[PDB]
């Protein structure tokens, strides 16, 4: 499913890491604008014991980099499409998870979508998932490899109220692909708190490829917690899976007397900011 | 110094400013991250089963380093050909990419790998483009590529069917044709195999003994940089003018320890004036604070010309200890004095100098503010003058100026 | 320092801009010319008074009472609680030092109070003569047309409401939000140009980059000649735009020291009848304390109220 | 001009021509604060020959240090010299007062 | 206002103009010092009462 | 629009410029030095020769 929603104040990572405590320096950089709207995007495949194929997933565009938060079990979405087309025509990257693992990858596979979908994958049922990876099946001319750490550091709380929120920033500047994350599990509920986090980045590679394909892959043999609805004209519906499209734009951050960003104020959004 | 800033033979009374004193740098420092932490260019080289030249083992180099000072003692290297691209110059280089392919050849097939040249093993097995820079690195190989009865394990193409582009592969098995017998699978008469056999033989002497060779294939073209030389390194001087080379940095000054609490991920620090002044060094991984160096304007304090030629020195606003102390600076030549005197020129802070006879030389001291006096001020006492004095004092002011019309 | 400042440590850069005329040695000057001019406006301003003057050790002057505007020696540095209140509220960019230290410019307004609550305005023209405070503040109202009857009549009156306007003008400073808004734009000024000066080092200036290491490592002096004079000549526009706007705030500076230094020979050093100069009402008397980069008085003016009607003819 | 082609000269020219007037503007803009220098003390100037010579200035420390009493102007080079008369008391002497 | 007047509707002239770091707001300053300093001399001058 | 067409060689059109000279452009014909067009050129030694 799909709906809209409102982004307050969130996505704001560090350009660059030169530490300037107490500064208010400003800087005209791909941001995500203060008060935008981001659309909840859903993934429904599971009914009870019978097959209901899915025709969901639907096309996401990517533009000028791209902001996703997502709150997860363990592995919910565990793949990543970084592709024009998605065939075997156009150069693509693949960003595949693991239990602690990565599979980022540049190829040009026709298809890597068959997550061999459980008959059994009710998840109230039976919570037993393994070995059910299916990708690469085909590959015409793919040369550039790299494996590191995984990119999410899940941590469990020993309840369900450490809700964690995890966020990631996707922008394509002349290849060292950044990839800017923070975890707050403060949340407990609430969709995009009010506040402010900034976020680190993590790793980086360089390629060149005009990436305006998005996508994402789910652990779709064990789905639940997926509902259905009529959910359009700004409305709500539960999805678990943000997205917000970022725009060049100025920021002026202030850094605190430690060098984290404690908050910054947009421009061109209010006559006072 | 004096006369020659202030153009005349008689320099009056007073300080004058004549250049600006800079403490230099007295050597030069580089530093980038720990070794070269898993650079895989050992396993290369260090092997046991070198594919041969019927198909080279082509390698991408992305996770590697372009230290080109660790690699030299994993083989004999008697051979160091280099193409346009410098060996000593080699570590400043950041190669966008470096294509390498590990084969074992003959000594007669050195010559072989090298751009716009004839013969027949390369124009079969492999060939090189034009503009092939980069270098390769040719040693004998008879320790392990040798066989008292044979060593038929390498093999190599030698009936292709035509010439070949730049850096292609022709894998594949077939009947090779030449002739007017277009053999159906026999592989009979006019019909020999394309591979030959490759051994090796101990007995055999110089030229026909098995070499390997491998080639580096770079991309000087504008792009975003890869692979990238660490320069070695050098011992982290502290607290001395140096000339700091860090990571993405260049230039002078004194490298202190640091009390900042810079956050685990870092690259340089700033200030309100965007100027760098704390870094971190990956060898160490501390953070350094950096001052500019030590400078500041010179200075000349003379009696004037026209009483003596010694002076003293006025090195504005540096702690000289890398003579007198003041606050605007350190003096030279004056010694300071604890009386005091309406100065006559001014050096900084309530310092003033002098020319005194306390045998006369330049004395500094703090200002005498003016004779002290003391009123009788009481409840019921005033002061009433008896006499008086016209004095006819003088006062100048400029009232107009030339006028110009250029 | 032209030469650090456009091109720091490096000797080609040196060697261009040697070319470029005498577009130093004039900077210079016009920077030592201002700040002989800085020193020098202190001079006039304060040090009106050939002799340090010392109040007698017993403070009683009739009623009046100089606690807050007189040095109390507790302080290490021997500075007025107004004046305490007052001052409480690097690539070749020299800030060279006052040549009059903060510890002495206090000690001429300690001996400027002195002379002015001791001895009237006499020491302003001569040797200075002890005169009672009382007949000082007769002298100063019969200089307004107001006789000496009353002020002896009303001495007590005058003295607690000269105090309790000493009291509460301390009070005024502190609790307003931003009084000292001239001397504190002064050094927010100054401090801005610096600023501005230093952020200007990197600016491309249209070349390829603002470091002269990296506009000489990627090219050869040859080719590299045209981007390091444009660099160069970039940055000798932005030092002559700094010190031309330095050279006209030094100009207003001077005419407000100037101002200054006429108030404090009329306001303090005698009686002024001019109107509205002294501070607002008939003009009394005047007390100056320092501050950074500044001067404050303390203009003590007589005004009427409680007026009543009259016929008249 | 004699040295070398149009070409490459109007660009050395276009560097002497940018540099003498860019010189030549320096000079006037520093010619124009000196002006307003003199003009601040020409117009204290006049100010003092209208009080100080042609009549007596209450001022303290305006004509002359000490009470004023009359002033004699003489012409100077580029500008004006004044000779303050002064009456500066001396010898004074203690009394006790009422 | 620099952008406009040494650019007239240019975005490119205006990305080379930022070439040239703090010459626009320091003279937009300069001017905006001028012209309140010009309100104040009136009212120094009339509000006297 | 004035189309001059003529044929010289491939040496002397490098100089088919203002200012620079090689015996063409003083004698024979030059381009004046506000010149704000184009030339084209092509090689003849099929032709002729
Ligand atoms: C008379 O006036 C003189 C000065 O003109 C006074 O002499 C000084 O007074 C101060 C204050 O009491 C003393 O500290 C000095 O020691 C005095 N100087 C000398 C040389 O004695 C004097 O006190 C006044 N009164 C009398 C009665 O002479
Ligand atoms: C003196 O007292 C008041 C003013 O102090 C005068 O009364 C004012 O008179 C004017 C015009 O005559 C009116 O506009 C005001 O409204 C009056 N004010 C008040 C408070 O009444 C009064 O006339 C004057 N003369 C006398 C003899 O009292
Ligand atoms: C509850 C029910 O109807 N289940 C049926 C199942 O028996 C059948 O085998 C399948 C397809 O044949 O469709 C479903
Ligand atoms: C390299 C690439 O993808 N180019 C595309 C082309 O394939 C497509 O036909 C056209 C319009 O859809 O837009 C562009
Ligand atoms: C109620 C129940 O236990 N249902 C099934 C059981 O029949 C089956 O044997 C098991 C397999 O693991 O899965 C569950
Ligand atoms: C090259 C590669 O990744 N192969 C994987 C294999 O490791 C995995 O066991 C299997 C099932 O998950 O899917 C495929
Ligand atoms: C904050 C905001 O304006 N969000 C809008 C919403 O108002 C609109 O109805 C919807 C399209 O139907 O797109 C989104
Ligand atoms: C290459 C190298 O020497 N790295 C050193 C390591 O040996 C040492 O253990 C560590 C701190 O002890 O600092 C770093
Ligand atoms: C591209 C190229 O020059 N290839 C030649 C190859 O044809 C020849 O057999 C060999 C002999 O040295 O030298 C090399
Ligand atoms: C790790 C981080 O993000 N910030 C820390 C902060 O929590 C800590 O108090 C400080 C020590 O002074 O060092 C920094
Ligand atoms: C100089 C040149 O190109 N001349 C050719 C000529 O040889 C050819 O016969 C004719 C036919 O199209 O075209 C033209
Ligand atoms: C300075 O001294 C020299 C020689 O002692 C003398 O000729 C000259 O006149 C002197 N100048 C002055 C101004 O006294
Ligand atoms: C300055 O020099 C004095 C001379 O003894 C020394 O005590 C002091 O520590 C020095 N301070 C600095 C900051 O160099
Ligand atoms: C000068 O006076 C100072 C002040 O205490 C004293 O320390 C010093 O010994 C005196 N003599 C000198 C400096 O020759
Ligand atoms: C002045 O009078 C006061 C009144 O209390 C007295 O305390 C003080 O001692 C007197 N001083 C002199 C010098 O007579």
């Amino acid at each position: 499913t799909q709906s809209y929603t409102n982004s307050f104040t969130r996505g704001v990572y560090y350009p660059d890491k030169v530490f300037r405590s107490s500064v208010l320096h400003s800087t005209q950089d791909l941001f995500l604008p203060f008060f935008s709207n981001v659309t909840w995007f859903h993934a429904i495949h599971v009914s009870g014991t019978n097959g209901t194929k899915r025709f969901d997933n639907p096309v996401l565009p990517f533009n000028d980099g791209v902001y996703f938060a997502s709150t997860e079990k363990s592995n919910i979405i565990r793949g990543w499409i970084f592709g024009t087309t998605l065939d075997s025509k156009t150069q693509s990257l693949l960003i595949v998870n693991n239990a602690t693992n990565v599979v980022i990858k540049v190829c040009e596979f026709q298809f890597c979508n068959d997550p061999f979908l459980d008959v059994y994958y009710h998840e109230n049922n039976k919570s037993r998932m393994e070995s059910e990876l299916r990708v690469y099946s085909s590959a015409n001319n793919c040369t550039f490899e790299y494996v590191s750490q995984p990119f999410l550091m899940d941590l469990e709380g020993k309840q369900g109220n450490f809700k964690n929120l995890r966020e990631f920033v996707f922008k394509n500047i002349d290849g060292y692909f950044k990839i800017y994350s923070k975890h707050t599990p403060v949340n407990l509920g609430r969709d995009l708190p009010q506040g402010f986090s900034a976020l680190e980045p993590l790793v980086d590679l360089p390629i060149g490829i005009n990436i305006t394909r998005f996508q994402t892959l789910l652990a779709l043999h064990r789905s639940y917690l997926t509902p259905g609805d009529s959910s359009s004209s700004w409305t709500a519906g539960a999805a678990a899976y943000y997205v917000g499209y970022l725009q060049p734009r100025t920021f002026l951050l202030k850094y605190n007397e430690n060098g984290t960003i404690t908050d910054a104020v947009d421009c061109a959004l209010d006559p006072l900011s | 110094e004096t006369k020659c800033t202030l153009k005349s033979f008689t320099v009056e009374k007073g300080i004058y400013q004549t250049s600006n004193f800079r403490v230099q740098p007295t050597e030069s420092i580089v530093r980038f991250p720990n070794i070269t932490n898993l650079c895989p260019f050992h396993e290369v080289f260090n092997a046991t089963r070198f594919a041969s030249v019927y198909a080279w083992n082509r390698k991408r180099i992305s996770n590697c380093v372009a230290d080109y000072s660790v690699l030299y003692n994993f083989a004999p290297f008697f051979a160091f050909k280099c193409y346009g691209v410098s060996p000593t110059k080699l570590n400043d280089l950041c190669f966008t990419n470096v294509y390498a392919d590990s084969f074992v050849i003959r000594g007669n097939e050195v010559s072989q790998i090298a751009p716009g040249q004839t013969g027949n093993i390369a124009d079969y097995n492999y060939k090189l483009p034009d503009d092939f820079t980069g270098c390769v690195i040719a040693w004998n190989s008879n320790k392990l590529d040798s066989k008292v009865s044979g060593n038929y394990n390498y093999l190599y193409r030698l009936f292709r069917k035509s010439k070949l582009k730049p850096f292609e592969r022709d894998i594949s098995t077939e009947i090779y044709q030449a002739g007017n017998k277009p053999c159906n699978g026999v592989a009979g008469f006019n019909c020999y195999f394309p591979l030959q056999s490759y051994g090796f033989r101990p007995t055999y002497g110089v030229g026909h003994q098995p070499y390997r060779v491998v080639v580096l294939s770079f991309e000087l073209l504008h792009a975003p940089a890869t692979v990238c030389g660490p320069k070695k390194s050098t011992n982290l001087v502290k607290n001395k003018c140096v000339n700091f080379n860090f990571n993405g940095l260049t230039g002078t000054g004194v490298l202190t320890e640091s009390n900042k609490k810079f956050l685990p991920f870092q690259q340089f620090g700033r200030d309100i004036a965007d100027t760098t002044d704390a870094v971190r060094d990956p060898q160490t991984l501390e953070i350094l604070d950096i001052t500019p160096c030590s400078f500041g304007g010179v200075s000349v304090i003379t009696p004037g010309t026209n009483t003596s030629n010694q002076v003293a020195v006025l090195y504005q606003g540096v702690n000289c200890t890398e003579v007198f102390q003041t606050r605007a600076g350190c003096l030279i030549g004056a010694e300071y004095v604890n009386n005091s005197y309406e100065c006559d020129i001014p050096i900084g802070a309530g310092i003033c100098a002098s020319y005194q006879t306390q045998s006369q030389s330049i004395i500094a001291y703090t200002m005498s503010l003016g004779a002290e006096n003391s009123v009788a001020y009481s409840n019921n006492s005033i002061a009433i003058p008896t006499n008086f004095t016209i004095s006819v004092t003088t006062e100048i002011l400029p009232v107009s100026m030339t006028k110009t019309s250029v | 320092d032209c030469t650090m400042y456009i091109c720091g440590d490096s000797t080609e850069c040196s060697n261009l801009l040697l070319q470029y005329g005498s577009f130093c040695t004039q900077l210079k000057r016009a920077l030592t010319g201002i700040a002989v001019e800085q020193d020098k406006n202190t001079q006039e301003v304060f040090a009106q008074v050939k002799q340090i003057y010392k109040t007698p050790p017993i403070k009683y002057f009739g009623g009046f009472n100089f606690s807050q505007i007189l040095p109390d020696p507790s302080k290490p540095s021997k500075r007025s609680p107004i004046e305490d209140l007052l001052f409480n509220k690097f690539n070749g960019l020299t800030v060279l030092p006052p040549l009059l230290t903060d510890e002495m410019i206090a000690q001429y307004t300690s001996a400027l109070l002195a002379g002015t609550i001791t001895s009237g305005w006499t020491f302003g023209a001569g040797p200075a003569l002890q005169i009672p405070f009382p007949m000082q503040m007769a002298y100063r109202f019969n200089g307004i047309g107001v006789t000496q009857n009353v002020l002896y009549e009303n001495q007590k009156l005058i003295a607690n409401q000269f105090n309790s306007a000493i009291g509460k003008i301390q009070d005024s400073l502190s609790s307003t939000p931003s009084a000292l808004g001239k001397l504190q734009d002064v050094v927010n000024h100054n401090a801005q140009a610096l600023n501005t000066l230093v952020k200007q080092l990197s600016s491309k200036f249209g070349a390829i980059s603002s470091v002269l290491n990296d506009i000489l490592s990627r090219l050869d002096p040859p080719e590299a000649e045209v981007q390091i004079d444009r660099l160069i000549t970039g940055r000798l526009q932005s030092l002559q735009t700094y010190v031309t706007q330095q050279l006209i705030r030094a100009a207003e500076i001077r005419a407000s020291a100037n101002l200054a230094a006429t108030k404090m020979s009329e306001c303090v050093l005698g009686q002024s009848k001019r109107v509205d100069f002294c501070g607002k009402g008939y003009h009394l008397m005047s007390f100056p304390q320092s501050a950074p980069h500044g001067v404050v008085f303390l203009h003590v003016t007589y005004v009427p109220a409680q007026e009543k009607n009259f016929t008249t003819a």
